[PDB]
């Protein structure tokens, strides 16, 4: 939901008022996926215990 | 029997060697 | 802050350490120089014929004009608020001059002081609905100015025109210069004046006695995107000279990355400017300068791990880099 | 210029049937052994495309749309294609594109051209001294500034014996007002009227015109010894695009080896 | 009904072209050389013709 993928594309072209906005849908959205891949790995350690 | 974001691989205690002579 | 012994209590919480291993932190590698190179570039971009010409175009039969391969200075025209309105809300002002764009299209026109406002991405007007609209992946702002001294006339400014009816709805980045009459009523009027059909081509009657609302301003809408291809024009940056072996932040038009810059032993194409990998990162850069193509590795990796005894036999601790070759270190 | 051609006769819409040709290049980043899906607008495989000629009693000049894009495949031998015309309205109105190659660099003129009824560019002064030199197309066009010339090459125009080794291939689309150009040349053994083997497109040129087309065109290098010239032996094909997305299958050296329809 | 430590009263004039230009994070005329409002700015104006 951001305007781009890349950190450095929202830093050197728009200003910090609105840099803190679409940083924000940037840190929500990549930690949802670290969220799914640890507990995903919590499952399958399960198996192999 | 058959990427540098953070994401590392860590080598196991006990090694090749050492499960073939147990 | 001061040893590993007691960074790790920061860490575990605790005054009595228990042996083993404990992680801590991980490595970061400075670099030491800033690495920047743009092609070579020493034309000026025509801005003489946009702000400082004595007539302007019309908002009914605009035409864009097109500006590329030059440099722009955008610290004489943004810097100094001589101009009436200047809002922007896509692109930050204070730093178009490290940042490079392909092309910027102008469109060199005036309006009254009613109609400078409603002209926005996805807000409707009297311009927005049968002159001119701005889509959503507009990048950049505008560049207006009163200017009720000099082109409003005594007896009326009719150099100028503009619409007023349009039987259907714009779509983005158009242009509509038909003389077709407007149909209001039932009877068919075929382009003859009568009755509930009226002529939509309409001049200004520009007044220096008029209100502030309908006072002319010169304006122009610049419309540039911003890092969506190899670019030529952007401002007066100064080359740095190519260092090897070390990593740094390099920055060869936009292309911002930090790792070591060796040599390439692939096959590449003429009509390619860099290599991604399955993951998405950027492997090869273009030189725009010399025939050269460099590859990316980057640095700052590995982790920090403290073995130590308990505590209350020794102090004496050691220091485990994890997965790093520290012939570096 | 205001008398049609004597060669006038209506065709039948013959087809054949294209197999696999017609991927190309669809960004600038390079790959090495990998396996990537990009949708984008491309050709779709097995499908119908339209077979033309051109002869000294039959010559296929229609005014065909714009809309789905055009895949362009011609195989010559002595190089009787001349170049295309681009336009919407074909006269003085608005914006209108042509290309004429005069064998030393193509030329790119979008202005406002008055088109005749029918034009031609035909090859005469069989004695000596041909050169391929520029002539029934157009008569003014003025009030523009869109001027663009190529890099010099030398192309050649001779009659060679054998198989139809020059293949050339096209690919006209403007998105976002850029016409991109592909191109790729390649030879070939002809059979039956139709090419095999897989060989991917590479870009040409890409200019930021911005101008909305709807028809094209295409001029034919005629001879003689308005109505009294005669077309030569020439064979066309015209298709359309579809936006579909593809499978690139890289190899280790970093080109298109083979791609599946999705 | 709720009050605060210190009330920094800060005085000085404008035209009318400028009442727009002060706000927090807005770069401006009177932004650049002369008075700006950070981001933790905590507060509002008060002013008459």
């Amino acid at each position: 939901g951001a305007i781009s993928s890349v950190l450095n594309d929202i830093l050197s072209r728009l200003d910090p008022p609105e840099a803190e906005v679409q940083i924000d849908r940037l840190i929500t959205g990549r930690l949802q996926s670290l969220q799914t891949y640890v507990t995903q790995q919590l499952i399958r350690a399960a198996e192999i215990r | 029997v058959t990427k540098f974001n953070g994401l590392t691989v860590l080598p196991p205690l006990l090694t090749d060697e050492m499960i073939a002579q147990y | 802050a001061l040893d590993p012994l007691s960074e790790t209590k920061c860490t575990l919480k605790s005054f009595t350490v228990e042996k083993g291993i404990y992680q801590t932190s991980n490595f970061r590698v400075q670099p030491t120089e800033s690495i920047v190179r743009f092609p070579n570039i020493t034309n000026l971009c025509p801005f003489g014929e946009v702000f400082n010409a004595t007539r302007f175009a019309s908002v009914y039969a605009w035409n864009r004009k097109r500006i590329s391969n030059c440099v722009a200075d955008y610290s004489v025209l943004y810097n100094s608020a001589s101009f009436s309105t200047f809002k922007c809300y896509g692109v930050s002002p204070t730093k178009l001059n490290d940042l490079c764009f392909t092309n910027v299209y102008a469109d060199s026109f005036v309006i009254r002081g009613d109609e400078v406002r409603q002209i926005a991405p996805g807000q409707t007007g009297k311009i927005a609905d049968y002159n001119y609209k701005l889509p959503d992946d507009f990048t950049g702002c505008v560049i207006a100015w009163n200017s009720n001294n000099l082109d409003s006339k005594v007896g009326g400014n009719y150099n100028y025109r503009y619409r007023l009816f349009r039987k259907s709805n714009l779509k983005p980045f158009e242009r509509d210069i038909s003389t077709e009459i407007y149909q209001a009523g039932s009877k068919p009027c075929n382009g003859v004046e009568g009755f509930n059909c009226y002529f939509p081509l309409q001049s200004y009657g520009f007044q220096p006695t008029n209100g502030v609302g309908y006072q002319p301003y010169r304006v122009v809408v610049l419309s540039f995107e911003l890092l969506h291809a190899p670019a030529t024009v952007c401002g007066p940056k100064k080359s740095t000279n190519l260092v090897k072996n070390k990593c740094v932040n390099f920055n060869f038009n936009g292309l911002t990355g930090t790792g070591v810059l060796t040599e390439s032993n692939k096959k590449f194409l003429p009509f390619q400017q860099f290599g991604r990998d399955i993951a998405d990162t950027t492997d090869a850069v273009r030189d725009p300068q010399t025939l050269e193509i460099l590859d990316i590795t980057p640095c700052s990796f590995g982790g920090v791990s403290v073995i130590t005894p308990g505590t209350n036999t020794s102090n004496q601790v050691a220091v485990l880099y994890q997965g790093v070759n520290c012939t570096e270190v | 210029q205001c008398v049609n051609l004597r060669t006038r006769t209506q065709l039948p819409p013959a087809y054949t049937n294209s197999f696999t040709r017609g991927v190309y290049y669809p960004d600038k980043v390079f790959r090495s052994s990998v396996l990537h899906s990009t949708q984008d607008l491309f050709l779709p495989f097995f499908s119908n495309v339209t077979w033309f000629h051109a002869i000294h009693k039959r010559f296929d000049n229609p005014v065909l749309p714009f809309n789905d894009g055009v895949y362009f495949a011609s195989t010559e031998k002595s190089n009787i294609i001349r170049g295309w015309i681009f336009g919407t309205t074909l006269d003085s109105k608005t914006q209108s594109l042509l290309i004429v190659n005069n064998a030393t660099n193509v030329v790119i003129k979008v202005c406002e051209f008055q088109f005749c009824n029918d034009p031609f560019l035909g090859v005469y002064y069989h004695k000596n001294n041909k050169s391929w030199m520029e002539s029934g197309v157009y008569s003014s066009a003025n009030n523009c500034t869109f001027e663009y010339v190529s890099q010099p090459f030398l192309m050649d125009l001779e009659g060679k014996q054998g198989n139809f080794k020059n293949l050339r291939e096209f690919v006209f689309k403007n998105i976002d007002g850029y016409f991109k150009i592909y191109s790729k040349h390649t030879p070939i053994n002809l059979v039956r009227d139709l090419p095999q083997g897989f060989s991917a497109l590479e870009p040409l040129v890409d200019l930021p015109i911005g101008i909305n087309i709807t028809r094209f065109q295409t001029l034919l290098a005629l001879h003689r010894s308005s109505s009294g010239w005669t077309a030569g032996a020439a064979a066309y094909y015209v298709g359309y695009l579809q936006p579909r997305t593809f499978l690139l299958k890289y190899n280790e050296n970093g080109t298109i080896t083979d791609a599946v329809d999705c």
